[PDB]
């Protein structure tokens, strides 16, 4: 789970 | 897909309206610049500039209709060509100079604080002064940085199925570019000239890109986590 | 004043098929050493043949030699690449190198990081392909990349050429009986895979200047020189 | 100088 990939997850 | 769905000038409203803030750095006039300081300054900014970035990304008409790993994709191909796009940008009117926050103006000179910068400077106000020669406008600008985005990445990724809604969706940023052309009163030669003019420079973007970010792996040779995960997605 | 730009449409597509470089051959289970070998022999001999090909490029004749070096300096290997990408269109999963050297990417695999490039430029063929991209598309995009990839290191004349030459590409487009929206909307699509292009010249630059084996010859050298 | 200077004028 890369950072990004949390970043574009969060809502 | 309700991207493929908007008219023209709806499109233009939504990244126009998309556009993320122009931040400041905390370039104290006081302190003496040096090597480190100076990177520690683009370093900081481009960090925070990123987290804007992403949820930029998130309003860009079609991109969040990807998967999460081609949305990943993307963003790490083309994080460092949409910054210095943002950058040229906000520098049109300021020749010879890079304006990297408001408050934090660079010519070439200060640029040779950090060996080996000088040439992708150079590259950048040469952009800058393309630019300003076109006199291009902001709906173009929103326009072409969106381009970036999902054109960057889509060669490096079963699922053709994806690559072909993105190239849709690039075909309706093309649409709107044309549509902006012509109502600014250019014939049709004039359309399909300027559109190649502007596509063009976009080539130039990924050389400043690719040549920054391979001495930005050497520099690693203060930076946070997000911006060393999209630094390490090059190697 | 340059006669480049007196050229009509189909005055232009002629002048570049007829400077069109001639297909070389290669020499007739490769290590990595014998791999590179070939490929920067069959390059070498491509460089003589892309400089007379420049020459005839309408305009390019009108820019002093100082400007003329700029850009083929700059852009020597997209040039290559393209012309490869090109050749290697009828044969998907293929790069033909040459027509007795025809490779898949397993055999790129010999050369320890070229199976990237490699697969990028397998992915720029098809992607030609399924575009049914047209032998006089071709020679206009490739000399796009010529007058284009260097004018911003340096431009009035070139950058009305390369107008003369976005008018060729749009001719023949509508030629073909592509609407409006069609010829543009296929204009950008050409266009933007000129950014990838760019992008492979660069990734393939960067290994090329790493490993300094093979007797790569000083022309070549020089060439690759103007990148470090 | 450079090679590619011979090959531009012959
Ligand atoms: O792991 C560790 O220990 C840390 C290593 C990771 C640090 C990441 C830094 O991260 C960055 C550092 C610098 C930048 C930059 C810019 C920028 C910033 C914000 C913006 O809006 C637009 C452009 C502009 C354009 C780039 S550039 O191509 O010049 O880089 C260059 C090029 C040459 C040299 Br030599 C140095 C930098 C640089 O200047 C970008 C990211
Ligand atoms: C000393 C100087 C030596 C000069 C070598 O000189 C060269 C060596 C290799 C080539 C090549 C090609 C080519 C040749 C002819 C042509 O018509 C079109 C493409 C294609 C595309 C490049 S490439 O980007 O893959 O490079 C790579 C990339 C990664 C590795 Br690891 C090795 C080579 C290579 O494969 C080109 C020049």
């Amino acid at each position: 789970h890369k950072i990004l990939h949390r970043l574009l997850q969060d809502s | 897909s309700l991207a493929l769905s908007l008219t023209a000038d709806q499109m233009v409203s939504a990244l126009l309206d998309a556009e993320p803030p122009i931040l400041y750095s905390e370039y104290d006039p006081t302190r003496p610049f040096s090597e480190a300081s100076m990177m520690g300054l683009l370093t900081n900014l481009a960090d925070r500039e990123l987290v804007h970035m992403i949820n930029w990304a998130k309003r860009v008409p079609g991109f969040v209709d990807l998967t999460l790993h081609d949305q990943v994709h993307l963003l790490e191909c083309a994080w460092l060509e949409i910054l210095m796009i943002g950058l040229v940008w906000r520098s049109m009117e300021h020749p010879g100079k890079l304006l990297f926050a408001p408050n934090l103006l660079l010519d070439r000179n200060q640029g040779k604080c950090v060996e080996g910068m000088v040439e992708i400077f150079d590259m950048l106000l040469a952009t800058s002064s393309r630019f300003r020669m076109m006199n291009l406008q902001g709906e173009e600008f929103v326009c072409l940085k969106s381009i970036i985005l999902l054109n960057s990445g889509v060669y490096t990724f079963k699922s053709l199925e994806e690559k072909d809604h993105i190239h849709r969706v690039l075909d309706k940023i093309t649409d709107t570019l044309i549509h902006l052309m012509a109502k600014a009163g250019l014939t049709l030669q004039q359309q399909h000239q300027r559109l190649a003019q502007l596509l063009l420079i976009l080539s130039h973007i990924r050389h400043m890109s690719n040549k920054g970010m391979e001495h930005l792996y050497s520099m690693k040779c203060p930076l946070s986590d997000l911006l060393l995960e999209m630094l390490d997605a090059h190697r």
